[PDB]
């Protein structure tokens, strides 16, 4: 009896953990891909400032 | 000894209002949820009481819940026949679907509404005395019924442990299909789901479609047909919870002898008679004759050759005017002349149960009412190949990575899409090998 | 309930944006003083799509450098629908330069712009994202049009964009420049939009003049076109339904890498009123023209190349069991044609309402890698242009470098080389 109450939290825990290590993981790649998206949107204002600059030359 | 069923996505949630529909018929429950022939009021231990709780002003209320992500097919339910039946907070809904991406209903949109949807479970669990466990009705290709599914089913094994998990998959078809990429999602969900889940009966659209095309003479069906025959199935499968009776044997008994590994948990459900009011006028179709039917491939609700496979188990639900007799009698004439190979390991014996409560019919349906009817559950190696075909179509696309930056873009990796394929192989190498000769 | 909201920018973007809000208004029972009118339950349910609400409002945003051709709208058919205040114009011009568009007189107009859409996302239930109108070969919709996605991408960064975009053609404008303004575009939406349309006026010229017998075609016939194709390809959003019903449920089922979000819209029935006399209007007939060359929106034919993926939208009373067939029969005598490796990559709608003064008619939508036909023959004239260093003062007087035509056409050479990849990649 103890061996099956150890096992049924064992698989409870793995389970538990398993998910919270996922769902980090699967936060900090999407929090990045939009990073990395608003990124390139701000180089391209920047890029739009130099030439704006470079016009008043 | 409740069971809470948990309807998940549009063809979770339609199926779902089918079944319910036809439980009430089957009990004499009402739209309203009252049940005249029921003298106990307020509650009870009647084997209706499974699938049923009971208020103190006698409404007799699903013990379901219904979520989706995004409102328009639980809205349905909401304002239609069956509304006052459940509780407002039995159908829960967000704004914004996971737009056939398993990523999304597993993550993105999923993780908002998980929490509320698994309070709302907890609830129903509060009020069983004795919770044996839960049926989840899902599809396999969309992103909520692949993604949302999962995740749920990996937060209901942390909430509830070992407690039964039973499914209701909805395999995809082209015919009917919405999204290109529902082999994704199919594998995605199947591996996720698989150590979670202990016993799940796939219902593949095209078999269905194709079994009202050819047996109910309809043209073109609609999901209304499609769910109707679903249901029927569905209501075979559970009736052994819901009525009593001196020959009814438990779900969970026949669940032993088809699970004979927990990986090796795909039952192959085959149901007759599928006919309509036209044909079955004037014909009474015997216990050989609906028996004899469950071993035509093409009654089977999983699109597959059972006579090149092998069996692990048989097991026979009939309900309505059936006895043992019969049965016997048909099971002796089939066993004489059926391609019906089991396993060396396994018993060869036939597995039977009789409800006798007949069954019955929606109105403006398709299907005949008729005297006796069977659902057959075989454990099968044949059932791998509806993998092979799923796992080919997976195959061709994820070589090119077709379609796969709308998964990565929500927050996946490709590492995930190998290791779900990795175990979809190992999976139908474990179909080989349970089949093949002990030395 | 699940809201987009759609801009028009520039002379081109202003007058075909009018026409689809003409034509889905119909469709929709509202009438020019936004009232409904209309006689099915089908009109109103996801009428909150498009329209704010007892009157319904487009959720529209009208966009350009100069007054003259909002004015015609505000006072065109269905001119008082649209809210005043959803007007932003400036006086300048953009003289059909991109550059004056994209970096000058269209970025000191863009924050007016985008209060106007902030406030109208703001009151959305659940926006789902953005429609633009405009054309690629003249300044205004071109270059501040793409100069709106850019900017609205970055506040609204995951929400779909989809664009309509007319691309130039000798044969409609004589306007020299417009190859060097449509790459410029072409390169900003292959970086920043999730799905565009590409509405070819060679293909509107060619429709109207040899199979419709214009021999003159006008803009008013060209748009007549675009107004069909808009309505048809927006069904699945607007009417009730299975497949394609959102923005994003589209992108996934027809974009399988995020550059190739190119299509190739086409419309049947088109057919002469004379020759109407000899051909009847069927689903086969229907079926056949969907998927011929003449009846494509941008002008490439399909069996030059090869499908990844296709929507086909069938409108009106008709046998759903006859639709199916004839999807199956053309796809089997045409199997060479879609790629083996996208296993059942042509999916099928049927929406009950059928087009204005049509029994039935149906709308495609093609990934095709033939669509590398259209950028080659761009491609053809800018470098001929570009080559020479022709009319770089225009760009170069604004601000730009060399440098940013060199990649803009880059990047355009080798989306058709990816198209080609991906045609010839086999299973
Ligand atoms: C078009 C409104 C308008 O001002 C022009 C008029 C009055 C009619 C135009 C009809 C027309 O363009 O029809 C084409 C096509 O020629 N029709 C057929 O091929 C019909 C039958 C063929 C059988 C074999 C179709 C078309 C582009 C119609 C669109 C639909 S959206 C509403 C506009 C309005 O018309
Ligand atoms: N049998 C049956 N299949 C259905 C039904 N509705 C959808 N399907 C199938 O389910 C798949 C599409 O998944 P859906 O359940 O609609 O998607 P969802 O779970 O709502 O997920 P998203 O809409 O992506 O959030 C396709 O294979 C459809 O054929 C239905 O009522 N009955
Ligand atoms: N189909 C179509 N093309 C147009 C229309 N008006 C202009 N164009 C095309 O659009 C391009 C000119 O850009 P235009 O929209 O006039 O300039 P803008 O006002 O600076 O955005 C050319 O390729 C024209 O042929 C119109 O109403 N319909
Ligand atoms: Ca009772
Ligand atoms: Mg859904
Ligand atoms: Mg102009």
């Amino acid at each position: 009896i103890q061996k099956a109450i150890e096992e049924n939290n064992n698989f409870i825990k793995m389970a538990k953990e398993k998910l919270a290590q996922k769902m980090e993981s699967n936060k900090e790649n999407r929090e990045a891909h939009l990073a990395a998206m608003l990124e390139r949107l701000q180089e391209k204002d920047k890029h739009a400032e130099e030439v704006r600059k470079n016009k008043e030359l | 000894r409740e069971c809470i069923s948990i309807h998940v996505g549009q063809a979770g949630v339609q199926i779902g209002n089918a079944c319910w529909e036809l439980y009430c018929l089957e009990h004499g429950i009402q739209p309203d949820g009252q049940m005249p022939s029921d003298k106990t009021i307020g509650g009870g231990d009647d084997s209706f009481n499974t699938f049923f709780s009971e208020t103190g002003a006698g409404k007799h209320v699903p013990r379901a819940v219904f979520v989706d992500l995004e409102p328009t097919v639980i809205d349905e339910v909401r304002t239609g026949t069956y509304r006052q039946l459940f509780h407002p907070e039995q159908l829960i809904t967000g704004k914004e679907d996971a737009a056939n991406n398993y990523a999304r209903g597993h993550y993105t949109i999923g993780k908002e509404i998980i929490d509320l949807v698994l309070d709302r479970i907890r609830k129903l669990a509060d009020q069983c005395t004795g919770l044996q466990g839960f049926l989840v009705f899902h599809s396999f290709g969309g992103g909520t019924g692949s993604g949302f599914t999962s995740l749920l089913m990996e937060r209901l094994s942390v909430d509830y442990g070992k407690k039964s998990k039973l499914e209701f998959s909805i395999y995809p078809a082209p015919q009917v299909s919405t999204a290109v990429v529902e082999p994704y999602n199919s594998i995605l969900t199947t591996h996720t789901t698989l150590e979670h889940s202990d016993c799940a009966f796939m219902v593949d659209n095209e078999a269905i479609y194709d079994i009202c095309r050819r047996n109910l003479d309809i043209e073109r069906p609609t999901y209304t047909n499609l769910n109707r025959l679903i249901s029927q199935i569905v209501s075979s499968i559970t009736a052994s919870l819901r009525f009593d009776g001196a020959l009814n044997v438990d779900l969970t008994e026949f669940q032993t002898n088809l699970v004979p590994y927990p990986r090796i948990h795909f039952p192959l459900a085959t149901y007759a008679p599928v006919i309509s009011a036209e044909k079955a006028y004037h014909e009474q179709l015997s216990v050989a004759e609906i028996t004899n039917a469950c071993f035509e491939p093409a009654n089977q609700m999983v699109k597959c050759d059972p006579r090149h496979g092998k069996y692990m188990a048989c097991c026979l639900l009939y309900r309505g005017d059936v006895v043992p007799k019969d049965v016997n009698a048909a099971i002796a004439t089939i066993k004489t002349k059926r391609s019906i190979q089991f396993v060396d390991w396994c018993p060869t014996g036939f597995k039977v149960g009789i409800n006798y409560q007949p069954p019955t019919v929606v109105p403006g349906g398709d299907l005949a009412k008729v005297q006796r009817a069977v659902c057959m559950l075989s454990n099968t190696t044949a059932i791998a190949e509806a993998w092979a075909r799923l796992d080919h179509k997976f195959d061709l696309m994820y070589a090119k990575r077709a379609f796969v930056h709308w998964y990565v873009g929500e927050g996946m990796e490709e590492g995930e899409f190998s290791e779900a394929r990795e175990d979809m192989a190992a999976l139908e190498k474990d179909y080989e090998e349970v089949g093949v000769d002990s030395v | 309930m699940r809201e987009i909201v759609h801009i028009q920018a520039g002379q081109c973007g202003n007058q075909i944006g009018a026409k689809f809000w003409e034509v889905i208004s119909d469709e929709h029972g509202i009438d020019p003083t936004g009232s409904y009118h209309g006689d099915s339950d089908l009109q109103l349910e996801r009428i909150n799509v498009y329209y704010n609400e007892n009157k319904y409002v487009p959720r529209a945003i009208l966009v350009d450098l100069e007054p003259g051709t909002m004015d015609s709208v505000r006072s065109g058919p269905f001119g008082q629908i649209f809210r005043p205040d959803n007007f932003v114009f400036g006086q300048s011009g953009a003289g059909n330069n991109w550059a004056k568009g994209h970096y000058t007189e269209g970025a000191e107009l863009v924050d007016s712009v985008l209060d106007v859409v902030r406030k109208e996302s703001e009151s959305c239930d659940c926006l789902q994202g953005f429609q633009l109108t405009h054309s690629l070969g003249g300044g205004t919709g071109s270059g501040m049009g793409t100069l709106l996605i850019s900017k609205i991408r970055e506040e609204y960064p995951d929400r779909i964009m989809n664009t309509f975009s007319v691309m130039p053609s000798p044969k409609v404008s004589d306007t020299v420049v417009e190859p060097y303004n449509a790459t410029l575009s072409v390169h900003q939406l292959v970086e920043n939009t999730d799905e565009t349309y590409c509405i070819d006026n060679e293909a509107l010229y060619d429709i109207c003049f040899r199979t419709l017998k214009l021999t003159t075609p006008t803009y008013g016939d060209l748009n007549h076109l675009v107004s069909a194709t808009m309505s048809g390809v927006t069904t699945c959003l607007r009417f009730p339904g299975q497949l394609n019903a959102d923005l994003r449920k589209l992108a996934v089922n027809m974009v399988p890498f995020p550059r190739l979000h190119f299509f190739m819209p086409g419309f049947a029935p088109l057919t002469s009123r004379g020759s109407q006399q000899y051909r009847a209007l069927t689903v086969p007939e229907l079926t056949q023209q969907m998927f011929d060359s003449k009846n494509m929106m941008a002008a490439c034919d399909p069996r030059h190349g090869r499908y990844l993926t296709v929507a086909a939208i069938f409108r009106g009373r008709m046998s759903m069991k006859e639709v199916d067939e004839q999807m199956l029969n053309v796809q089997n005598k045409n199997s060479s044609y879609f790629v083996e490796w996208i296993p059942n990559n042509v999916k099928t709608a049927v929406c009950d309402i059928p087009p204005r003064g049509l029994k039935m008619s149906a709308t495609f939508i093609g990934n095709s890698t033939a669509i590398q036909e259209l950028f080659k023959r761009i491609s053809e004239q800018f470098t001929a242009m570009f080559r020479r260093k022709a009319f770089l003062h225009w760009y170069t007087g604004e601000g730009m470098d060399e440098m940013e035509f060199t990649e803009a056409e880059s990047n355009m050479n080798d989306l058709v080389s990816e198209y080609q990849q991906y045609q010839d990649a086999t299973a």
